[PDB]
């Protein structure tokens, strides 16, 4: 059915080794049951109806200069989305654990107010948004965004969870900070993990079970 | 296929749906394309069906929708464009095809309705008379084309294979000629049409089949590559060396479309096609009827005389035409007239000089008739009298004695019409041929007188009250003989006479103008048009009036076969164009052809070439029409204004001309200014270069005789030269004076397109008409500038270079002849060419003597070798030895020359590339004549 | 055709000086040179828009260039040389022909008087 997917990824050296497997396991069996059936070089972007894939990916503050949020313009080809998931470079990092997670669900957010404005044709879709992290948020509220600026994770969370956006954690190292965020996110009113070290919780869209 | 994805979302950036535009126009099928490129991308997607499905974008789903709505009605009509629409997105689909592809065909093809009756005696086809029309097969895809061309094709197969009586649908076979047309669906059309339809048809021995496709190819077929044309002549003499073709109906329209066929032979398709069965002559000739074959020699005549392949030769032998007219002197002994045989090509008037057979005296003749008309009117017993006339091998003179019966008898005992049924069609033209001598003996020896007048009115009941011979066939018959003199005047005052005395063709010509027109493509009444014809004037073939008036009345029910086109002004129409070039042949039987094109003149609105007619007619006819101008005006006055209806304002003739020389002549013909000429070459240059207004209007050309406008424009602009009263050195000076004398209206930066438009016309015209460029450079060659003064002495080499006009710095006619030399001569036939080594070795040879004239004959000549290497190598050797007595004369009757290395140079490319070493002992006594430097320098030619 | 075309005003005596040396750089005969200034012209006044630049052309040609050449006469056997280049023109009659359709008159009538008037 039509789906506004959004994947919110963390780009730091953490996430670095275990992306590969959590390709294999989830994210891409996830984009084929929107994109029935694995895709293959015919998907042509442009068609302003359908499943419009997203990308976001953050960083910690030790790209100093640099930006925090990389984001990616809408796609209607699940196949340049795969190619947009092979092109993550994971190369930040530092004396660090946290990470930018605020910044990349304030991008979310706004990617989200975009396809709302370009979506009139239906008045609500399947708005499913995941976030592939490996380390807890930082303490900083929202400084790269404007109209979610100040900002922290818990208050852009519960704006994720109202509206009716269907928010998912999927991460390789079970953590508590992102269940709390993840329990915080609840939309108004099943075992998907393969590996027992990796913590996934899916609010929206079905993953064969492990 | 998937590459056109990206172009589609490059094409199309859209937000919301594409509108569905109005279906009653052909062009909304344009509007639709890329959705029915997206079903046919789903279907070949249905093929693993998950894998790569392709989803239809968002701006394409409304025209989507209206397809599957659509598709979904099956209350559907040919109104609208609503019918092509589904058969082009769904020609690719098994099951869903059929819905549009049933809704179109039985709408042509008729089954269930009724029977509707064809013209004769027990005829009836499938009652569909109405066809698709031209906007809906041109709306359509490939696809579509060749699904329809293939179940039409399979239908006639069946119904062929079905030995029913009932023919087929006149709907359907104007479909299928218009089908036919298309040549991108080529294998599966008349390749098909020929290859296996035809010889199936004939395998079945339909003859109901049959003789529907010979009408077609006869009457609805333009534009067909040649090979196919004569596959076919040689389909049809085959088809007439067998099939015991009594059938006068068959049998007629057999002859009719293979004399249609061998006189619209193209003039250059001859030789290339002719040299394919040279080994096989026998196939492409008939064996029993003479006519074709004399015919197939005319053809040949002005095939070889347009194109001029015989000069640079004057034998016969060692061509591909000796082998034709040496099969055509077996199987028929023929000997052509005289003043026929003066028009013909030289090696032609050689051959036939020899080979000419004897024939039986005037007396003898009448001696043998008189012998069989007392036996007739002495024997008695019926069986005995209808074996002894109709005995094969003897002379047949049957058609005398029915002559001398109803001349004086003024009826026929019944046992003549036996007589007649037992003959059958093939021997029955021998027995017009005999008759047809007979009759110009006996209308030579009548007195002329009320005796004449009974002569031709029971000519006239022979051929129409009796129905014993058609029209055409009789005076083809008349028209073909070989008669001198006087006896030549009768023949055509006979042919005259019966075309002109009564009313019996002049009613059904002019009855047939009135009510008809030629754009079949446009007509959808057609068969409407065509009952009421043959309503109003009935064509009898199996002799119905004969069996009326014999005195026990016999009934014949014989069946006739499908006549959806044919009738006898449409079949008098070959005859008539050979008829107007006997009397075009014949010097003081001319005002006979002034009253001929007065009345049966608007018939060649029917004529399915009268330019290429005219345009042979007046190229070959040109010494005879030299000094007659009034005639040749009156035939291509009548020719043209026989179509001054249909066809827009000025198609052929130019304005300039429609206003002056459309007047009677007080002695003062119209000499045309420069200004005409100027506006001739500038409607060829401006179809040439392509231009939106147009000189022409345009017209269709998948229904014309010419395949191109540029085409069209050329041989309308030849038609309009040589029609004119001025005679030809005058023309062509004009001609050429457009680009040689200084012209407002011929621009600058534009010269060559009218060089090249002077190149393609004045090659395109007979030979009194182009003979006048060799006087031009033999007037450039003795000139001040050439010769005494080199006053501008600027190198040559860039003197005789034209493209210098890109300054303003061209010399003169120096460099302006040689560009418009170089401009005939590319675009001359190698016949033409080949009267380059006579103008060298014998007008231009006695004066080169300086060695700017000699560079200019070296820059007018040398670009030819290679034509001349290619294809014709004597005079390749005789230029070369011109060449070489050209750099004696210069040598000798000058002190120095300051140009000896190109000359050298260009000497020692002529070997290497061209000539070798077979200018050996020829060459040796010119380079040893020569001063020692140019010695020294031409010492390697000898090896 | 330059100084024809941007500075018709100019000097002749700057434009005697640079003709001068272009006949002395590449080293050029002189009815040879003649007859190209003459060609020049000629060219430039066929190939010149309707209106003033036609004028400007006509009176280059007219009254500056004969001056020109009186002027290489005294820096300089020219009048052989200027007869010579006249018979070397006098060949290109399409040349002569197409700046007598402009002219709308023998021009090269008024420029053989003019080349008499100055000598």
């Amino acid at each position: 059915v039509v789906a506004d997917v959004v994947f919110v990824i963390e780009g730091t050296a953490n996430l670095g080794p275990y992306f590969e497997g959590l390709r294999k396991h989830y994210l891409l069996p996830a984009i084929e049951y929107f994109n029935g059936g694995p895709p293959a070089e015919t998907d042509f972007g442009g068609d302003y109806g359908g499943t419009q894939y997203s990308l976001v990916v953050f960083n910690t503050v030790d790209c100093a200069p640099e930006s925090y949020v990389q984001c990616h313009a809408p796609t209607s080809s699940a196949y340049e989305f795969v190619t947009w998931l092979d092109g993550i470079k994971f190369m930040g990092g530092g004396g660090e654990s946290c990470s930018l997670i605020a910044e990349g669900l304030s991008t979310a957010l706004q990617l989200f107010d975009d396809f709302k404005k370009m979506r009139e044709q239906i008045g609500q879709t399947h708005r499913v948004c995941l976030l592939i992290c490996n380390s807890p948020p930082y303490l900083l509220p929202a400084v790269e965004s404007t109209t979610y600026s100040g900002c922290t994770t818990e208050n852009l969370v519960q704006q994720i969870g109202e509206r009716g956006i269907h928010f998912s954690i999927v991460s390789p190292r079970k953590l508590p900070a992102l269940r709390l965020l993840f329990e915080k996110a609840a939309p108004p009113a099943t075992d998907v993990s393969q590996d027992p070290r990796h913590m996934v919780l899916v609010r929206g869209l079905v993953l064969p079970v492990g | 296929f998937l590459p056109v994805m990206k172009l589609f979302d490059l094409l199309y950036p859209e937000k919301e749906y594409i509108p569905v535009p109005d279906i009653n126009k052909p062009q909304s099928t344009h509007a639709f394309a890329m959705t029915c490129i997206w079903i046919h991308l789903n279907r070949k997607a249905q093929n693993d069906n998950s894998k790569l499905q392709i989803p239809i974008p968002h701006s394409l789903r409304l025209h989507h929708e209206f397809l599957q709505q659509s598709l979904r009605n099956k209350s559907l009509q040919m109104n609208d464009y609503k019918i092509a629409l589904l058969c082009n997105a769904y020609s690719t689909n098994s099951e869903c095809f059929t819905l549009p592809m049933g809704a179109l065909v039985e709408t042509i093809y008729g089954n269930g309705i009724m029977r509707i009756p064809l013209p004769g005696t027990n005829c009836m086809a499938s009652g569909s008379i109405t066809p698709l029309p031209m906007n809906l097969l041109d709306s359509l895809t490939v696809h579509a084309k060749m699904s329809l061309i293939h179940s039409i094709a399979t239908r006639v197969i069946k119904l062929a294979h079905a030995k029913s009586s009932v023919a087929l649908a006149p709907a359907l076979v104007e479909t299928y000629s218009r089908l036919l047309v298309y040549m991108e669906i080529e294998s599966l059309g008349i390749k098909g049409f020929i290859s296996q339809l035809l010889p199936t048809v004939f395998k079945s021995h339909a003859w109901g089949i049959l003789h529907t496709l010979l009408e077609m190819f006869s009457y609805r077929m333009h534009h067909i590559q040649p090979h196919y044309r004569v596959q076919l002549l040689s389909h049809l003499h085959t088809l007439a060396a067998v099939a015991q073709t009594n059938q006068n109906q068959l049998h007629l329209c057999v002859e009719s479309t293979a004399l249609r066929l061998i006189t619209a032979l193209g003039s250059s398709e001859v030789q290339p096609q002719f040299t394919r069965f040279l080994s096989d002559p026998k196939t492409v000739l008939s064996a029993e009827s003479e006519e074709l074959n004399r015919a197939l020699i005319l053809t040949l005549a002005r095939a070889t005389h347009v194109t001029d392949f015989f000069t640079g030769s004057d034998s016969i032998q060692g061509t591909w035409c000796k082998d034709i007219l040496q099969t055509i002197m077996s199987f028929t002994p023929h000997n052509w007239a005289s003043h026929t045989l003066s028009c013909f090509p030289g090696p032609l008037q050689a051959f036939f000089k020899q080979n000419n057979v004897p024939q039986e005296s005037r007396f003898n003749l009448k001696k043998n008739v008189e012998e069989e008309y007392r036996k007739w009117k002495s024997m008695s017993n019926e069986n005995d009298i209808i074996t002894h006339f109709s005995m094969q091998g003897s002379p047949p003179l049957f058609l005398c004695l029915l002559w001398k019966m109803l001349l004086e008898t003024d009826h026929i005992n019944q046992i003549g019409y036996r007589v007649l049924e037992r003959i059958g069609a093939r021997a029955l033209v021998a027995h017009v041929r005999t008759f047809a001598d007979f009759l110009v003996y006996e209308f030579s020896t009548s007195a002329g007188g009320q005796q004449l007048n009974k002569c031709i009115e029971i000519l006239n009941d022979m051929v129409w009250k009796y129905n014993i011979v058609t029209l055409d066939r009789l005076i083809l018959c008349l028209a073909m003989r070989s008669h001198e003199g006087n006896e030549a005047q009768v023949c055509y005052f006979i042919i005259q006479l019966l075309l002109l005395k009564p009313n019996d063709f002049r009613n059904r010509v002019s009855d047939f103008v009135k009510e008809n027109s030629p754009e079949h493509w446009l007509q959808n009444d057609w068969h409407t048009k065509h009952m009421n014809y043959h309503k109003k004037y009935p064509e009898k073939l199996y002799f119905e009036g004969l069996a009326e008036q014999v005195d026990p009345p016999v009934q014949i029910q014989s069946p006739y076969l499908p006549i959806y086109f044919g009738n006898v002004c449409l079949r008098f129409l070959p005859v008539f164009d050979i008829v107007i070039h006997r009397f075009l042949e014949l010097l003081p039987v001319s005002k006979s052809l002034e009253t001929l094109l007065d009345h049966l003149g608007g018939l060649y609105k029917f004529h399915d070439r009268p330019v290429t007619y005219l345009y042979n007619t007046l190229h070959y006819y040109e010494m005879h029409l030299r000094d007659r101008a009034f005639l040749k005006r009156k035939l291509v006055h009548a020719i043209i204004g026989s179509l001054k209806d249909n066809r827009p304002q000025g198609w052929c003739l130019s304005d300039t001309y429609l206003k002056c020389a459309m007047n009677a002549r007080e002695e003062n013909p119209w000499v045309p200014d420069d200004t005409y000429y100027c506006r001739l070459i500038g409607r060829l240059v401006d179809t040439m270069a392509g231009k939106s207004p147009g000189p022409f209007p345009n017209c269709d050309w998948r229904f014309n005789e010419f395949p191109n406008p540029a085409a069209h424009a050329l041989h309308v602009t030849c038609v309009e030269l040589m029609a004119l009263a001025v005679s030809g050195k005058e023309v062509g000076n004009a001609l050429l004076n457009v680009v040689l004398k200084s012209q407002p209206l011929v621009p600058r930066e534009n010269i060559t397109a009218w060089m090249n438009a002077i190149g393609l016309i004045i090659t395109a015209l007979p030979e009194p008409y182009w003979i006048v460029l060799h006087d031009r450079i033999v007037s450039v060659i003795s000139s001040p500038s050439l010769t005494s003064e080199t006053e501008w002495v600027g190198y040559p080499f860039r003197l005789f270079d034209f493209t210098a006009c890109h300054q303003s710095y061209s010399e003169m006619s120096c460099s302006y002849t040689l560009a418009l030399a170089h401009a005939v001569w590319h675009h001359s036939s190698i016949g033409q060419l080949s009267l380059i080594p006579k103008f060298l070795t014998e007008v231009l040879l006695p004066i080169v003597k300086t060695e700017f004239q000699l560079l200019y004959v070296y820059h007018l000549v040398g670009p030819f070798l290679q034509r001349f290497q290619q294809e014709r190598t004597r005079c390749m050797i005789e230029i070369g030895v011109a060449f070489y007595d050209m750099l004696l004369n210069v040598d000798q009757c000058s002190t120095h020359l300051n140009y000896m290395d190109p000359i050298c140079d260009f000497l020692y490319h002529m070997k290497y590339m061209f000539t070798g070493d077979s200018v050996k002992e020829q060459v040796e006594k010119i380079i040893c004549n020569l001063k020692p430097a140019l010695k020294l320098r031409l010492r390697f030619i000898t090896h | 055709l330059l100084e024809g075309t941007m500075n018709l005003t100019g000097e002749t005596q700057s434009l005697v000086e640079q003709l001068t040396m272009v006949k002395r750089m590449q080293h050029i005969p002189t009815p040879l040179f003649v007859l190209e200034i003459w060609k020049a012209c000629f060219v430039g006044l066929i190939e010149s828009p309707e209106g003033t630049e036609e004028l400007k052309w006509t009176a280059f040609t007219f009254l500056k260039i004969p001056q020109v050449l009186v002027k290489l006469k005294k820096y300089s056997d020219f009048t052989e040389d200027v007869n010579c280049a006249f018979e070397f023109l006098l060949k290109l009659t399409p040349l002569l022909d197409k700046a007598d359709q402009r002219c709308n008159c023998d021009c090269t009538n008024f420029l053989l008087q003019e080349c008499g008037k100055q000598g």
